[PDB]
């Protein structure tokens, strides 16, 4: 029963810039409204809980690392990547990103 | 079958950022 399109897994960088496991669950994107923007969101499969709201910026680098990796800089010392189960999933998702930031989904790098 | 499902980024150098 379980969706496998959108499931992912969420890292982020920790204190020895290697990857911290924040768990598997699904992306989806939405509007948010404090945010102002279509953004990033992940529910967790643990227990269902929001495990990530992260706004789609205009002008952040998204990276697809690999056919299966998304990997951006969130802030200021706050790196994200989401690792897909599926390459047709993170082509879906890239595609919103790109589209957000008036980009062609062929880059591999959003922003120079 | 797949070894594993979820790839990970490369550990990111120091140098250069």
């Amino acid at each position: 029963m379980t969706d496998t399109r959108r499931r992912v897994k969420v890292y982020t960088l920790n204190e020895d810039r290697q990857w911290d496991d924040r768990g598997t669950g699904h992306v989806s994107s939405g509007y948010v409204e404090r945010l102002k923007g279509m953004s990033l969101l992940v529910r967790a499969e643990s227990d269902g809980s929001l495990l990530l709201e992260s706004k789609i910026n205009p002008n952040t680098a998204y990276q697809k690392q690999q056919d299966t990796l998304i990997v951006w800089s969130e802030a200021e010392n706050y790196d994200l990547a989401l690792s897909f189960q599926e390459k047709a999933g993170c082509d879906e998702i890239w595609e919103k990103i790109c589209q957000v930031q008036g980009k062609d989904p062929s880059v591999d790098i959003t922003q120079d | 079958s797949l070894p594993f499902t979820f790839k990970v980024p490369a550990p990111p150098p120091s140098l250069p950022p």
